[PDB]
């Protein structure tokens, strides 16, 4: 049974390479790829579109693949996993995409199978970060020509892990812009975006941790399918996963306090408004009281008979206003 | 050439006082400023390095601080054996430069 | 190892530790390839002869308030007294223990009701021995109807093969019907987020904290489900017979996925309290702005109405072109400059 | 196409510094044509175009030196992070310079571009004012080994001077960190919070600038394209190490300023208590007094408001009595 | 990553090895040569008297306290064959735990914490371990450590330690460090308890400052503990030739300890995160009581002044104001409305 919500397209791409030359093809007929596995030289087999379970079960039967890992391939919600069998190695990894002006993380599951000298790839969309390895194969760069299919699996996993660094850079930029907005533009859209970023980072924290385990398995177990001498390369990828995990949790540590920063900024703004109200009230209500003292209607009242008494009252009010505002200026409030 | 001019050029105080000597640097030496004590006729003795750290064996009387490009040396409680010329030094660059001195006298 | 000693209780008695004391029913399914027999017995004697019967049997005992029945079964079926105490003890965390003859399993059920965001917990316990599955549950209403109708229809490999598939079927049904409740709660929290974005009223705090406590209980339940499935899968006890190791590995992965989901959803929930605090702080800021502007315009105007409203024997009234409209215009001008200042500072 | 983006349109000049193994030639010119024949000379030359708002000059040099039209967009696009691009005939590097004014704590960016073509290097600047005076002195005065070396060493010398100026920037930022730290600890004020926000923004800009620079230097020494040459690799590794130092310092300073912000920021909501205490005490003291003043100032023509015992001073003393009672009621709750 | 070499530092002569710490007071070297036969303890300040112990067959424990003496570290590194970059990492305190494997030795970096009371501070000291054949070199900054139990076991032949080789000594030292991490965690739990009390019972600025200090302490604790988990995992999985095959289960036990420690730190982080909201709610409660006092006063007194103004206007055009009264009505209305407002505040209790 199929699970992915992606059903638009279906394609197959095959690459065969050796020291002498490389054979790059592309077709849709499943029957053309059957004679490709038996070649001694390493070959790369890629099938796109998991909705059509017929071709999946056909290649599973043809390649001697168990139906259980086929069910795993069809399922998309499965977290990353590695399973070692005598004929073939089954690995599950995810692919992430992030964009600007809109805050969405999309996960495209990619399943890798290593057997003989052929690597099988399963994915949903068209387009992936496996272009640098393709360019290295086709343009005779690096040592990929001199190596076997396990080194091709290394190249694929290395590129997939390397794209995580670019994802982290984009998320760091978004974290920076949110930090600024939280610090000085406190609004509701800010809160919504902070929530969205927190959820996305929790999803990445979910995905990246099993990646460490699935790389450690290829690092340490080394079943005879891994031709050895390539273990240090998997060591490098394991270290890269360590770095990605550290960076991800640093990001989540920042994001946790973003909202507290926002709440304190809102408190600061309402404090400013409160300061304005307090200053005006405390320099005005006492003066209103002073004015009301003289406004009382009594038959006899001392100081109603004084040379320019009303100017003296106004001067007294001016004096008290000046001393109050001087006290506030000392307080730094105004 | 970073110039350090520390003041006063001479200080007069008794025991039990809080004697403060301040050093001013023309450029921005990060924090590499040290203080030395020189009784006349003897080699200088290192007291505070990194502008705030007390060297091992120096009495806890002396202290150092920094707020910007200016550094301060404070003796919390002067004692008769703390009467000597005090200098200020920067080692931010490989061309070290000294202050001109300050003679604490009775 | 023997029954724990309680201060209030007499030395040996076993006490039910629940709230449900309404119903008592026993369901016994002796399912087999040749045929199956189903019947409900109100008394406990009928289930006893199936202690050593070769054919697998499935005994569903509903109502644990009758401690008599439970300890009669325990004495008859060889269950140790401490296992009986933990069967009665509903206030418990899911766990499994391995014995020489039987496997004891504890794992809970949850039900959800509309208009009342309450998460229940039914203590259902499983006992695996010989070829018998003994089930003790608090009240009528179970989540194992699909497995029962699958046995009755004869469909599936569970009827043809041994009873360890029956235990696996029960556990899989329980984990599966966690998902109906989980889907209901997810729909509820999504719609609740809809109103909190629309209307941040007083009840929102109570509802969000109720959901947070619900998640805390779900975590306290789900985390013990591993180290239970962990023991069942890795430890491979002899009663498993090693035929069902992948049927435990898949449930292991399922439980790990559920634990990861609850770990994510806890932070998802806390974000809701954060958003609510944001909205209430903004509302308070708006109230402050309104009050401050009203007071700020209307207090100097009271200065005018008081200072000139004074009565004095010799006041420089100095009526100039009937200056009372002049003073009114002065108040108007100061009010206009104040509201202009407020607009420029963007408080209003 | 190929329109200048920055905000500088005043300064324009073209400068060539052709140095040889035993000879030296230097001049400043204003016409693009005179510097064109220096492309084919064997001895390395340094060509500087300090005003790139004059688009035609940039097009002329790009067409004369045969560089791809794509690099021209980045040359004229000042708002861009540092980067490096390796092409068959040349390497294109985008870098930046920074100037910090201590009087007004603001950070200004100025883009520069470097193109290494065989036996020459080209430099494009938005305005006048470069951090490359020491390399000019070293070239002119036959000190160091830049005179004995090729144009790749010139690219080295320019990048080394750049990172040295980065160190000089970090010194002044260190001074600002110190002063702001002591202000925030002992003198809480609005100006300190505004300064802290400015400093945090400046450090964010520095981080986003310095990390691409580190990747540029790493690409420069590890990949070592044919124009870089074998002998100059250790020098590029040294500059990579200097960039590592700068990045570590930037992260430390950014952490310090975030920690500075946090304490004051959570110290809010205790200012609310003080403000409301002041408002409540002033309102409680002066509202009932105004009420009674209005009551006894209210006229009705039938009141017992005849003086009897002189009552205006009596009512004022009563005002004082309730005022003192209210103040005594305060400070009982230690407000 | 390619080959490794000393990174060039600007402002320093090339190849210079510099101590990047804060402690300059102490210097000491301890030697503990032990076997099933006898132990030979030794404490000195001479580096030339420990170098012969390189070729000892019996297990040796050399502990050099005080790495501000860069000359001693360089001499030991040259004599023992340690690479200069490992010496640079030894003297680089501003680092995080790591493990490096070479042909002839194992290099490990750990951390020591000492939580202090009456000054809520978590300070760290870097400790380096080099496992060379039969020797275990230890580098420390200041006097004071957590390896007294191992010293007692060596002294009294208690336990298995004296029967085994030097890799068991490395086990024992790492286990002692991880054990003291538990005491550190207990101290921090007590601090969290005290702070969570102080947040509610007396909320002030120092409480939130202490809360932020504790939160950053927890952050650096995690930044330290995660590489510890990684290094123990590497030690018992990669298991280089220097580590014997009989020692791995002990490293497994230490690894499980590290995992438990990490879980404890995560729970502490959650609690400290909630402490901020608790503090904000408490201070808002106090502000609420102040606010309600203000509201009660204003509500009682503003309408009364409004009514006074109503009957205080000299509107002489109408004889309504000229009503023969002894002032019963207006004062009675003010009194009854005031007491009505007061009892209205008694219900929905504000006080
Ligand atoms: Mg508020
Ligand atoms: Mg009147
Ligand atoms: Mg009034």
């Amino acid at each position: 049974v199929y699970t992915g919500k992606y059903r638009e397209d279906f394609e197959i791409e095959v690459m065969n390479y050796s020291i002498e030359e490389f054979r790059e093809f592309k077709t849709t007929d499943v029957e053309s790829v059957l004679p490709f596995r038996d070649s001694s030289t390493p070959t790369w087999i890629n099938i796109t579109g998991i909705h059509r379970t017929d071709v999946v079960q056909r290649v599973g039967e043809f390649f001697g693949i168990h139906p259980l890992v086929l069910e795993d391939i069809l399922n998309v919600h499965q977290r990353p996993k590695v399973e070692f069998f005598e004929n073939y190695v089954f690995i599950v990894l995810k692919m992430f995409t992030y964009d600007k002006n809109l805050h969405e993380l999309e996960s495209e599951q990619v399943s890798l199978i290593l057997t003989k000298n052929c690597v099988l790839m399963f994915q949903e969309k068209i387009g992936d970060v496996f272009d640098p390895v393709r360019e290295r194969i086709r343009y005779n760069r690096g040592i990929i020509r001199k190596k076997r299919a396990d080194y091709l699996l290394y190249s694929l996993i290395d590129a997939l892990v390397d794209d995580y660094f670019v994802l982290l850079e984009k998320i760091d930029d978004e974290i920076d812009v949110l930090e600024e907005e939280v610090l000085e533009r406190p609004e509701k859209e800010t809160v919504q975006r902070t929530h969205q970023l927190k959820r996305n980072l929790v999803e990445l924290r979910k995905t990246i941790w099993p990646l460490r385990e699935v790389l450690s398995s290829l690092y340490r177990d080394v079943p005879p399918l891994i031709e050895k001498e390539t273990v240090p390369y998997f060591r490098d990828v394991y270290d890269h996963t360590i770095q990605i995990a550290d960076t991800v949790e640093t990001f989540r540590d920042i994001v946790s306090g973003l909202l507290d920063v926002y709440l304190s900024s809102v408190s600061n703004k309402t404090n400013e408004v409160m300061k304005v109200l307090t200053i005006i009230a405390t320099i005005f209500m006492p003066l209103t009281f002073i004015a009301g003292i003289y406004g009382m209607n009594f038959e006899y009242m001392p100081e109603l008979r004084w040379k320019w008494g009303y100017p003296v009252v106004l001067a007294v009010m001016g004096v008290i206003a000046v001393i109050m505002v001087v006290y506030f200026k000392k307080k730094k409030w105004l | 050439d970073i110039q350090m001019t520390q003041s006063p050029s001479s200080l007069s105080a008794s025991v039990g006082d809080r004697v403060t000597i301040t050093c001013r640097a023309s450029q921005s030496v990060s924090s590499a400023v040290a203080w030395y004590q020189q009784k006349p006729g003897k080699a200088p003795k290192l007291l505070i390095y990194s502008a705030s750290s007390l060297y091992s064996g120096v009495p806890s009387r002396f202290s150092g601080s920094r707020s910007g490009t200016d550094f301060t040396l404070t003796i919390s409680s002067l004692q008769p054996e703390d009467f000597a010329t005090y200098y200020c030094q920067q080692s931010s660059s490989s061309l070290i430069t000294f202050g001109q001195g300050t003679k604490v006298e009775i």
